[PDB]
């Protein structure tokens, strides 16, 4: 049965993402914040994309560590051809929506993975960051408060909702955050921020001592 | 797998 | 066109000219030719005025793409091999007409000594390149006298405003001896430009310094 | 199932990984130091990808031995292509897991090979050896202290649990690795060394007299 | 298979 | 099951092993001795690789002589492209081991065929004679003594572990081959030698009138 | 550009000089131009300078990764045989004008007798090449003036060190006889660099030494 | 099973043979007789594939007359390539051995047909005629006195085994074949002869008032 | 079972060419004359191939006519590539046997055509009518009197073979041939002669009134 | 097949 | 085939 | 060098000289430039030594290939079609020099007459040729010569033996009048190599024959 | 660059100098040039020095294959094929100047007679080959010279000795007319290399009788 | 079908 | 899917 094999696969991807860790990212007063429980120092989940554009998954390390290479080779591709300011984070969502929806029908075993684009207001500009979450049947979802991965995505959630603030500070929204994941120790965790007071290049990480007297 |  | 760089105690500062022409008629007055490629070095390319830019955004372009796709910006080795790469790879269309000279000036994070930091390498049409050990870089068509005015003025530098006013009086210099080189325009009030690197980064400098130091120099021209 | 044959492929890749001899690198003061029980003299599972990088595996000897040639070539091509520096062991364990995953997810055939990377601090610069244990379904593990190969891994590794001493001493690290181990001869054992005080290739084999006399 |  | 399949693959291989002639190559005083059961004149199961290696297999014919072909245009382009001396049996060995790991892997058929290898000392040179035994899943063996191939192995390899001889003459140590292998008549028998005594070409074969008078 | 190659009682000596010109005008006043490829073979390479670091790159990278691939160096033979397959490989270059000389000097450890164990191998242009039987070799523009003194020189040479004073003073001659060959900077303390090649390897002979010997031979022929 | 697949081909392979007519090649003063019962002018099961070299078959005809087009173009070449005399009947069958194998293995259906490769002496020189027997897996012989193909063999072969007498005289091995096949006409039948007596192409026909007149 | 798939393979074609309409050719004084009943005029059953070689067949009109079509290519390609006397009714009837059983072996789906190939002597030229019929498998038959295609062979074969007359007039003939057929009308018949008299093309077709006055 |  |  | 070919009753008889030049330089003396192509044709081909006698090694190769293939040999057409093939398929490497033209002289069993069953065809270099009913043609540079002697001698052929001397009489002449064509060298015993194609097929002539012929000749000529 | 050929009974000798220049200038003096490609061929090439060394590997390698392939070595025509080939196959490379003229000296062990079982093969530059019948060849600069000079000397070869020293001689006389071509060099003790193939084998001869014969027929001359 |  |  193909309605049965495909069944079978989805549910298989839904118990690879469960047995995977979470993803938050959230728009406060300095952009987009980007947490992840990464305990593992040499492995990054968090990165950037473009100027603007950040980069979150969750999932297997080099199905979506793959993705956000090709991702990145179409983005540098689209600035180089056109202009930097006709990159958008939409356009690269769609792409990668296209790809994971190509992968799970055509691949024989899809992406375990969940993705997350984010894009901010521009240097001197001002736009509300835009979070869109893509899954590997192609689903892609956009949120205006938060975007969440891996495990129980029910508590968090949760959290995340009772919690959530609007154009909160960078303290603010990480000790909420981190309040929420709980439901830890400042190592064991990956943090980067798009921050469009950022002139050209948003993105931007935050470990060790910044991280530490932070948090 | 690995889903660190 | 002319493009000057040269190391000054703890950084090195590297400008260039904003004339083109086409023959002995004039087409541009406010050439940019100098780009900051990343935060550490900055690329000032003599030759076709075209090629010289996509070469420019080519170059950023990898090292972004690079940078990004690494986590990791390159080493000062890695960023000279790519440059001489595709200065080799444009033999091509340099033989042809379509030339243009690259002249690299950077700030070496990695340097042991941070006063020593500063980096020139000079690039030749083979596309092979040298680490300028002399301290100062020219490169285009006034290059042989800037080259020769600031070997004078090379004892005056001593940090960023030293370096900053040799390498304006040599691109003055420059601009007075070759007529396809530009000079400080006061009518227009269109001078050279220039950039900063340092421990801090690549910095562009403010042009009221830039005219400044033009006019206090022509008054001692005068 | 599909399931089921992705599980009987792992199951299949684990007996043949656990039919096989134990390599362990360890972490000490001079660097990282290689010991393997090799029978075979002409045979050896342990060799250097990169001037401060090593190669150690476990597994069928013709897999993990193209899979060395692969990265031998492809860290070559990195290093002529940008600048010696440019070649970390960070990148060939990604493109490791990679190439890993990528076979197990396609070759009928799946690998029974494990994989280690060990790169040290280069010369006249300090900096922990890093050691990347990489895995037949493309995972990586990141060990700090001490890495096991093949085999009854638990006994051995326990033992060097409670042995491990950081910034070892040659001999003293070689003997603690021997009764790891036991849990030899001169013979029958291949020992290498990633020196940093080595001025370019860190890499370098004590065998024979030297490894003889040094226990 | 080989493994020594 | 998968398994089911690599272990009919597997006694295959073995069952066209069962049935096939028995081939002995002995280190000897003068290098290294081949004796093969060759009834057919035309039909070849020795041969010489490089100036110092030879060949035998015993199997299908038409598979191990590919194989040998193969191995010749392998070990001529090595030759040609870098020197002569730089042709090895190991590396030699190692490719066969490959290739039939290759073949095993995905033809359909394995290849019932088993390689020895064997490489003497060069010219004015003393090194001991490097028996490498490739088997057709590319388990590769280095036989510091002896190698026995083909059919009923065990009784000529006890006979020969009991009255192998060190250094045998090549009298003594045919003799004893003919001994331990009768466990045959002038004719219908194969004999060939790698001898290290020669100044460029190591292998030479010993037949008939020659081969009659020796024995 | 002159670089020689001479074998002493137990090893082997090459040096080069470090000018570079473009033409008539001097564009490099210290460049190196002799690399050690492995421990023990070093090569000088005469001709572009682009090219010939190309050259030298691309050949160590060759002899290290074939020697880890095998886990064995090469023979000797093999090296001047890939040597000389890629001199080959270069023609359509060398007949465009991108020319380079090589120079391969090594100590052959296999060698049966470590006195006779150093080499001397000459290619030529058409990928061709000759061990060396005198014991000297030049290459580069002033090689014939480098190659006739050390022809008359070679009487002295007994050692490491009388192998060493003998280059530098044929190198002094080159330079001397020709315009294209840089001398001693005593100015800029700027020397011909060297390498000396034995049983141990390859060392690079100190600054120090080759600024001294360069100063003797001056004294004797001032 | 693979091993029932390759039992049934090699059953449909012998079934197949076995309905087809006899021919017999053999041995005699003048060289080597061909002869085989060909009730069809037109077809041919005999033919010339060098100057001293003829082809045997007995199979299905496409399939072996496919074969020996094929022979006779690497014959050719091989001629050309090198020289005329550096074609021998070894190879030539050592190449239809390997095609047969190959076939045999890779073609879902395999071929129904028995080669036999003759070779004699060169003109001027003498040399024992050579018959090579290849089986449809390729399992080549070596025959020094007659080869018996398709049909039953067994009555046949037995019958020139009593009846088999060396270096016969054309009519005397004629008539001995002619009663051994018997176990007919001068029609429905194809001789042929290898003439070492030739200066440069052994083979010729014997047919018609000529075959008639030697019965 | 392969065996029962090449028995309902042959069975298919078997009821194809049974179930089809039926075409007799008989060699008579002025040459071959061939009688096909075909109510189509547009569709034809009787072509020419060559100039003295024409067209026969029964079974699946379009199978047929793509095949008389490349014969046709094959053979004006061997006329322009030689010469146009080399070519012969014995290398096409070749030709086509060997891509039946091509089409029959690989093509999944069998050829449900059995053919006729017919060549008569050159002008000025005395040979006897050479007839050829090729059934599906590639299966040669050759005639020397008459060929009869599809249908219900028999009940004509036997008409025919007992009114065969040798060098029959080709009134006679006519007359015979549409005897034995009936066991039709002028229309539904389609008539060609291959004419040796004619002095290239001896091809030539006779249709209603010249049909009908011969009648 | 063809055998003849 | 011919195993042998 | 001159090849010649003539038809006599009942068959065909086609020589060639012996005689190899490069420019005035003599190389070859003996050079059988005669082939038997199969029993019933016989060529010659003149023109450039090695593209002569690779065409006469691949058209053996290739009419008996087809044979075998086929079981029987070409029609006379279809032979002269392929070499007509060949010689347009050279036409590449005729432009830069590397000439072969050949001459076809067969015997044609299918000829209703046998006494005219012998042929000659003679191709130009385009690949055409011609079917010669003069009876007589001569290839090479004394063709011309040969061709008018054998114009006027062609009276007093009558058999084999009659055409066997004329053509020895022809080829004289062609390397009497020119100098690139051999003559019966008889201090060495020298002589043009010659076949005779009949209803037997061609055969080789005995070199005692053209021995005495040509001697006979020379006494006539004498 | 001369290298000359010639039979005697029951075997063939054939030689080559050591001299090696650019136009004017000399670059070696040790040139070996005679190969012996296996047991009964021995090859010396003239033209590219490289070429002739690349050719010579090649044609080993070819010739080893395939006897270790087949299990048995190629006939002497097999052979002369391949070498023929080969050359037909570096025209394109040979008309821009890498020229390398073959010189076949072979025991064909398939003679009937082991006396005249010596071969000399002479190949052209169009790929074309031909059997020395009338005994000798010599090829390189002074070719001519030594053909015109051991034509005189033919008389006296009777074996390997008379032969030898005709040979020896023969390349002093290309040497003495021809500066291109080197000959017995006293002060250095370098003399011409020469290879002797028998029913044995081919064997190289021992300096020590080169010397000793090259020093009578200087004495000689004297 | 055809059968024509 | 993503139908809206």
């Amino acid at each position: 049965s193909p309605e049965q094999a495909m069944r079978e696969r989805s549910e298989l991807a839904r118990k690879g993402i469960a047995r995977a860790k979470s993803v938050v990212a959230l728009a406060y007063a300095g952009g987009v914040l980007f947490v992840a429980e990464n305990p593992s120092r040499s492995l990054q989940k968090i990165s950037e994309l473009y100027d603007r554009v950040g980069f979150a998954a969750a999932g297997k390390f080099n199905e979506f560590d793959n993705l956000r290479r090709g991702g990145i080779q179409f983005a540098d591709t689209r600035g180089y051809a056109y202009d930097r300011r006709d990159v958008t984070g939409r356009q690269l969502a769609n792409v990668y929506a296209q790809t994971l929806g190509t992968i799970f029908t055509e691949q024989a075993k899809p992406y375990e993975v969940e993705l997350c684009v984010a894009e901010v207001a521009h240097y001197g500009e001002t736009k509300r960051p835009e979070l869109y979450r893509i899954t590997y049947d192609g689903s892609i979802a956009d949120e205006p408060h938060f975007v969440v991965m891996g495990g129980t995505t029910e508590p968090i959630a949760n959290a995340l909702k009772e919690s959530y603030a609007e154009n909160a500070s960078l303290t603010d929204a990480l000790r909420i955050a981190v309040a929420a994941l709980r439901a830890l120790g400042v190592a064991s965790l990956e943090v980067a921020v798009l921050d469009a007071n950022r002139p050209r290049r948003a993105f931007r990480r935050i470990t060790g001592s910044a991280l530490q007297a932070l948090l | 797998g690995q889903y660190l | 066109t002319t493009i000057v760089a040269l190391k000054y105690p703890g950084g090195v500062v590297m400008a260039g000219d904003r004339r083109s022409t086409q023959g002995n008629m004039i087409s541009g007055r406010d050439v940019r030719k100098v780009y900051i490629t990343d935060d550490y070095t900055a690329t000032g390319i003599a030759g076709t005025a075209a090629v010289a830019v996509e070469f420019a955004r080519l170059y950023a372009v990898e090292l972004e793409h690079y940078e990004k796709l690494e986590g990791v910006p390159l080493t000062f080795a890695g960023k000279i091999n790519r440059l001489a790469i595709m200065v080799r790879g444009n033999l091509a269309a340099a033989m042809q007409g379509l030339l243009a000279l690259p002249l690299l000036a950077g700030y070496d994070i990695h340097a042991s000594d941070p006063q020593s930091a500063g980096r020139i390498v000079s690039f030749d049409a083979a596309g092979g390149w040298n680490i300028e050990e002399e301290g100062y870089q020219a490169v285009g068509s006034g290059s042989l006298f800037a080259k020769s005015s600031m070997k004078k003025l090379y004892s005056q530098v001593t940090d960023g405003d030293s370096g900053l006013r040799v390498a304006v009086e040599a691109l003055y210099d420059a601009a007075d001896d070759d007529s396809a080189t530009g000079g400080p325009d006061l009518v227009r009030g269109i001078f050279p430009t220039a950039v900063i690197i340092d421990a801090d980064g690549a910095v562009d400098v403010p042009e009221s310094r830039i005219a400044e130091l033009a006019r206090a120099i022509i008054e001692s021209r005068s």
